[PDB]
């Protein structure tokens, strides 16, 4: 049970949630404080034997759903931490691994061109984007070193959920929401799915919930 | 205006003071409307009365101290609006002139902050 | 000494609220909706207050005239609730859930206390708004305000005499609690449903 | 100064406000409590030498403006008192009287017909309606007895403002807002306006502000 505001997830084996960078979301010393604290559940993404990954930029992934879709497009500054729950239902007979990482300031880079990524290639909204080269995180870095960020492992042998608690990672005290994205939740299938007669989907559910919202 | 062009990154909370300058019998109502930065400039009164407004009557109140909150401004950039809509029609007696006049007074508060002194773009190009 | 001007003392007069004669040989009985809108002597007194709350005291006085038997009468009060009869020998007269009352003409008159039946705290005498979400809904008729129906039939089977049975219903509200007084109406009424005026 | 929530009136001679029926608005022993408490100012109505009056039904007069226009058309029950400020700017040289009365359960009646008033003739919205026969309050009653309701007098000799504080006048604890109107603020010019060379408008400003709002 994870009851925030009005709606909740009834999760069964609540795995050890990762407080990101050792911190925890808390208010700065207007504030709605109750309405926006709710689990905005995204769509279930089609994870197959040949999927490369998914990235949702926060808070661009929530600027179209509920009070937080309203409280962004009225206001001018937000300051809110996050709690991301990524739960991936699968039987015992499936195999595979996920790297559920929450990258701050994930400045992307286009392939084989010196042109900047456009507004259509960065801000996708709720739907999220697919990695084009997941080994290099689409910015020239390495996925092998990507555990330096806040990460958890969904190894479908061991567990099938990953909860990350993301704090306010910014130099500024309050930031414009539509023109900047701090965290980029990235789910990369390191070890891909595999089973013979049922090689189809194993869906992945992403449940982003803003915490400790402020607005001016 | 002229001092905060000698400084690059300004901050703080301005405050306005409007003042009516008509005859003593002359009455009427305004609705002064503040729009936060990023808020749309209101065009009609019904959009404007939903902002953080004030409804000012020309009786004993011939001056309104309107406070503007923290802006921290610091390229055409715009960080707010103050639009004043006329609520009632202007009542003047037959003896007073029909045209009356408002004047404003902007003043910064004591939390106003200036830093990183640059030079002003005001004067720019003399005999003797 | 002003104790006669009390509000309970001002409205608790057993006025004739209903007077219907039904033949015997609405099919040969009467169904009267319990409301104050009938007689303007009582309607004007109760339309001085906005919110009323009262236990009614329904007294049914019944006298016979043959165009003289000893007849048995049933007076089934149907609430805002269950269905009402539509004929004289329907299955609704033999209902145990409805507070019927049986009496004869030769007895002293019938008397039952219908309690406060609204689901609000008081009867909205004046109501501003519509009942249902349809825009042709009835204006100023609160569905909570409805008392019910007082259905009276003759228990006897058909007799060889053809007679007219006169029923006089008296409603004396008691334990009256009143709220928010109103100006007394000057212009006459036009309909019992609403509050129009002729001019 | 009458500062409610965010916006206010700077009124000058705050006349003796009439607590209606001796009560005062207070909560029942969801609630926003701060956003809806603000002075929704209606339009300034054209009051002339031959105007009969204006009526605004509450809360139908506010179901189209601001948070309360939103919080009605989402919810199902409201329970809120009211504070009506009616301020009528006029010089010393004008004359006239107003009866600013707040009638509860003002069931109107049409003239010379037994047909009920329709939805177009009762719910006007923010714009308000004009009396057709102000001497009888358009329901057969008398204006001469209409001071039994919560009333104040705007006599333009004496004062030029009228503040009424209206509580929750209902049998039900919470009521549907769109399908019922409790109070009907009615401004009747008993003694009409008069001046010779300037016989034109003397505007009237109505400033309704909900107080102690509840919603479910």
């Amino acid at each position: 049970q994870l009851k925030l505001g009005n709606s909740a997830i009834v999760t069964q084996e609540a795995a050890n949630y990762c407080c990101a960078y050792g911190e925890w979301p808390n208010y700065l010393p207007t504030q709605p404080e109750t309405a926006t604290d709710r689990f905005y559940t995204l769509k279930s993404v089609k994870w197959e034997t040949g999927s490369t990954g998914w990235w949702w930029k926060l808070p661009d992934a929530l600027n179209n759903i509920g009070m937080f879709g309203q409280n962004v497009q009225h206001h001018y500054l937000y300051r809110s931490g996050f709690l991301i729950h990524v739960q991936c239902n699968a039987t015992k007979f499936h195999q595979g691994a996920l790297l559920v990482v929450a990258i701050p300031e994930h400045q992307r880079g286009a392939h084989n061109t010196n042109t900047s990524p456009g507004f259509d290639d960065i801000m996708k909204g709720e739907e999220g984007g697919t990695f084009n080269h997941p080994y290099v995180l689409d910015d020239g870095t390495s996925l092998a070193c990507a555990t330096i960020f806040p990460h958890q492992w969904i190894n479908l042998r061991t567990n099938n959920s990953a909860t990350i608690v993301l704090p306010w990672m910014n130099a500024a005290p309050m930031d414009f929401p539509l023109r900047h994205n701090q965290w980029t939740l990235a789910i990369i299938p390191v070890v891909p799915l595999g089973t013979r007669t049922t090689s189809s989907m194993v869906p992945i559910t992403v449940s982003i919930a803003p915490m400790c919202c402020e607005f001016n | 205006g002229n001092i905060s062009r000698y400084y690059t990154h300004w901050s703080g909370s301005l405050e306005m003071t409007f003042m009516f300058c008509g005859s003593f019998m002359a009455a009427g109502k305004l609705i002064l409307c503040y729009t936060p930065p990023g808020g749309s400039c209101p065009t009609t009164r019904e959009t404007a009365m939903l902002g953080t407004h004030i409804v000012w009557d020309f009786g004993l109140q011939s001056s309104v101290t309107l406070i503007i909150p923290w802006i921290s401004g610091s390229t055409n950039a715009n960080v707010g609006y103050v639009t004043c809509f006329m609520q009632t029609n202007l009542i003047v007696p037959s003896e007073s002139s029909d045209t009356c006049s408002l004047i404003g007074f902007i003043a910064a508060k004591d939390d106003f902050s200036l830093r990183l002194m640059r030079d002003s773009p005001d004067i720019g190009q003399l005999h003797a | 000494g002003v104790s006669e001007t009390l509000v309970e003392n001002f409205l608790s007069r057993a006025a004739l609220v209903s007077k219907r004669s039904f033949e015997y040989k609405d099919k040969n009985f009467f169904k009267w909706t319990i409301n104050t809108r009938s007689f303007v002597q009582l309607r004007r007194k109760l339309e001085l207050f906005t919110y009323l709350r009262f236990d009614a005291e329904i007294t049914i006085l019944t006298t016979v005239a043959v165009n003289l038997p000893d007849l048995t009468l049933q007076a089934m009060f149907v609430p805002t609730g269950a269905l009402t009869p539509e004929k004289q020998d329907s299955f609704h007269w033999q209902s145990g859930s409805n507070a019927s009352v049986f009496f004869k003409i030769s007895d002293p008159p019938a008397r039952i206390t219908i309690p406060f039946m609204c689901i609000n705290s008081a009867y909205s005498v004046f109501y501003d708004g519509f009942a249902g979400f349809e825009k042709n809904g009835l204006y100023g008729i609160n569905p909570a305000d409805t008392i019910g129906n007082l259905c009276v039939r003759i228990v006897n089977e058909h007799q060889p005499v053809g007679f007219t049975v006169t029923v006089r219903v008296y409603m004396k509200p008691k334990h009256i609690k009143a709220w928010a007084p109103r100006p007394p109406r000057t212009l006459p009424y036009m309909s019992i449903a609403n509050a129009n005026y002729k001019g």
